[PDB]
């Protein structure tokens, strides 16, 4: 149809901060064109592995709404970023469902995350109660006590801060190192046909 | 901390040419180096960053080198704004350290310094204070060197020197001398002279006065 | 455009506090680490202090460690750097700077990009006077090829550097001014001479025009050849 402005596809590409993957950001994308073209001509990266849609064709459908996430993770653990999969992240930070139909990018960023002494900007959770039911985030930093006597916000054994520091450093090898990290989630109920890419009469 | 030496101080070059500066570190820092240029009385601006990334809106003359603990700074063309300082900065640590600094100028001839030595006035002997002044005129090497004799004796401690900035016409340097002296220790000598040893002066040569001459 | 534009600098003296204010304008302030750099008259450049985008990570220089406060504050898009216990070595110009990549330092992109244009702070044990002006009279030792050379000086103006005219702004060619200079005293001082062709000499009076705003007195000197 109509509509010519381009979807801001540099705000969230291009930002020097990431937020931490247990406190993650979410952002809508409507009411423009997109255009994939940049996204896999300028980025150097891998793991372009999407869901639900081949790749190549993403210019001819048309969507209903765009919804960008983004947060940085380890590298050896970015494989844990997908449906029917387990680990640290994935039970407490950011679930994937079953039911899903988008795409994921992840690239490296060991020229912009890495510090000499150490980053500490990026945390993750390390334990919880229960799982998370999919696209939920937590920011509660209460102590979680698996001991019988109420630790009660101090620290002792059978209690532990749920908090840890990521701690990134140019020394390390490719597995430890940090990856930035946007998901795209779609879906096709084509009813208003918004905010689909650049199409001719 | 991790110390930063400047190889040439001062460096003399004219248009066209090619210019390097190292910036010699202690430490091992990997490439966490960058250069920058302050420009006659102007809030210095960014060159270069990781010694080989340029930033933007940059000469594509300009260009970056080294590895470990040796960086180096190149032009390739000289131009009339090229003039200015230059500095090193480390990026390996937190107590950040800059370089003594490097300062171009212009190439051109060598001139013979004009010597000229005032007595001190009547004025100011009643105030309690006296003072010589060794003056310095047109001058092309920046470098040079005044030395005080009283009395057929070396003075030293008590004198003071200050150098003007290149001229814009004759591209040459002007350097005063101010020797203090109290009144009752001006009295007591005889003969004041100054000393001056420069490129284009084949042989030191004395400007001086007798006290009790006019 | 990005500016920054430094504000609070002037004279104090040593033991009193100070405060500045570094106001940003043309970029996003809560994405980018900021810095306070000094510079001494004719000695380089020195690193004082640094911030991180969320106020985590602050160093200070050990020279300077202990006595000094940054703040940041992203209400009003400002920086202050609270100043206490000054001393002479104090005296520089001040510079505020933004650093590109939101952290202090220590990553594999950094530098300091946009530069104030800094504010000038001196600390001192003294305080404004008059100048005194004794004339360089040119003599024979003075003159050569036909040349004379002849000034002024100006000694013992305290609080700000002064401007010499002569002939009232009409002789300009041939005048060299030297920079002001401190005396181990504590007050300032320069010379200011000309050359002039020795066949004016004894025809043309030559008067030093020297103005001092501070202080607020404004002396004219004659220049004339000594008699012996
Ligand atoms: C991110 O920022 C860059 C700024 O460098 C944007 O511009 C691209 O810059 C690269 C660098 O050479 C060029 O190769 C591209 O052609 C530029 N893109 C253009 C002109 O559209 C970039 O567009 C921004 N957005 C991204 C990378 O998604």
């Amino acid at each position: 149809p109509n509509i010519t402005n381009l979807c801001p596809f540099d705000e969230v590409f291009n930002a020097t901060r990431f937020a931490s993957v247990y406190a993650w950001n979410r952002k809508r994308i409507s009411n423009c064109v997109a255009d994939y073209s940049v996204l896999y001509n300028l980025a150097p990266f891998f793991t372009f592995k999407c869901y639900g849609v081949s790749p190549t064709k993403l210019n001819d459908l048309c969507f209903t709404n765009v919804y960008a996430d983004s947060f940085v993770i380890r590298g050896d653990e970015v494989r844990q970023i997908a449906p029917g999969q387990t680990g640290n992240i994935a039970d407490y930070n950011y679930k994937l469902p079953d039911d899903f139909t988008g795409c994921v990018i992840a690239w490296n960023s060991n020229k912009l995350d890495s510090k000499v002494s150490g980053n500490y900007n990026y945390l993750y959770r390390l334990f919880r109660k229960s799982n998370l039911k999919p696209f939920e985030r937590d920011i509660s930093t209460e102590i979680y006590q698996a001991g019988n006597k109420p630790c009660n916000g101090v620290a002792g054994f059978n209690c532990y801060f749920p908090l840890r520091s990521y701690s990134f450093r140019p020394t390390y090898g490719v597995g430890h190192q940090p990856y930035r990290v946007v998901v795209l989630s779609f879906e096709l109920l084509h009813a208003p046909a918004t905010v689909c890419g650049p199409k001719k009469s | 901390d991790i110390q930063l030496t400047q190889s040439p101080s001062f460096l003399s070059a004219s248009v066209g040419d090619r210019v390097t500066v190292t910036c010699r570190a202690s430490q091992g820092i990997s490439s966490y180096v960058a250069w920058y240029q302050q420009k006659a009385g102007k809030a210095p601006t960014l060159l270069i960053y990781t010694a080989s990334t340029l930033q933007s809106g940059v000469p594509s003359r300009f260009s970056g080198s080294g590895s470990g603990t040796e960086f180096t700074l190149t032009i390739s063309s000289l131009q009339p704004e090229d003039f200015a300082t230059y500095y090193c900065q480390q990026l390996h640590s937190y107590p950040v350290t800059f370089g003594q600094g490097t300062r171009l100028d212009i190439e051109r001839t060598v001139a013979a310094p004009s010597v000229f030595i005032f007595p001190p006035s009547d004025e100011q002997l009643k105030s309690g204070t006296a003072s010589v002044v060794c003056l310095l005129n047109n001058f092309y090497p920046r470098e040079a060197k005044v030395q005080w004799k009283v009395d057929n004796a070396l003075q030293s401690g008590n004198s003071q020197e200050s150098v003007t900035e290149q001229d814009s016409k004759d591209s040459t340097y002007s350097l005063s001398s101010t020797l203090t002296l109290s009144k009752a220790d001006y009295e007591k000598h005889k003969v004041y002279a100054c000393e001056v040893t420069h490129q284009g002066l084949s042989s030191p040569v004395t400007k001086s006065f007798n006290r009790g001459e006019c | 455009e990005v500016q920054l534009v430094e504000s609070g600098g002037g004279l104090v003296q040593p033991g009193r506090s100070l405060r500045l204010s570094c106001a940003a304008s043309g970029f996003r302030f809560d994405d980018y680490a900021l810095h306070w750099v000094r510079q001494a008259p004719e000695k380089g450049l020195e690193w004082v202090s640094g911030i991180s985008w969320n106020s985590n990570n602050i160093g200070y220089a050990e020279s300077v460690k202990g006595r000094f406060t940054i703040s940041r504050d992203t209400a009003k898009k400002s920086l202050y750097l609270q100043m206490n216990d000054l001393r002479a070595e104090d005296t520089a110009l001040y510079y505020c700077v933004k650093d590109r990549h939101y952290d202090s330092s220590g990553y594999f992109v950094n530098g300091f990009d946009i530069w104030g244009q800094g504010t000038l702070v001196t600390v001192s044990a003294a305080s404004t006077k008059g100048p005194s002006v004794f004339p360089l009279a040119p003599s024979s030792k003075s003159t050569s090829g036909g040349t004379a050379a002849l000034g002024c000086l100006v000694k013992d103006y305290f609080p700000e550097p002064v401007t010499v005219s002569w002939n009232s702004g009409a002789l300009t060619s041939g005048v060299h001014t030297f920079p002001a200079v401190l005396q181990s005293s504590g007050l300032y001082s320069l010379s200011s001479v000309v050359t002039v062709p020795s066949s004016s000499l004894g025809t043309q009076t030559y008067i030093c025009n020297v103005n001092h705003k501070p202080s607020n007195t404004k002396v004219d000197k004659r220049v004339e050849p000594k008699s012996c």
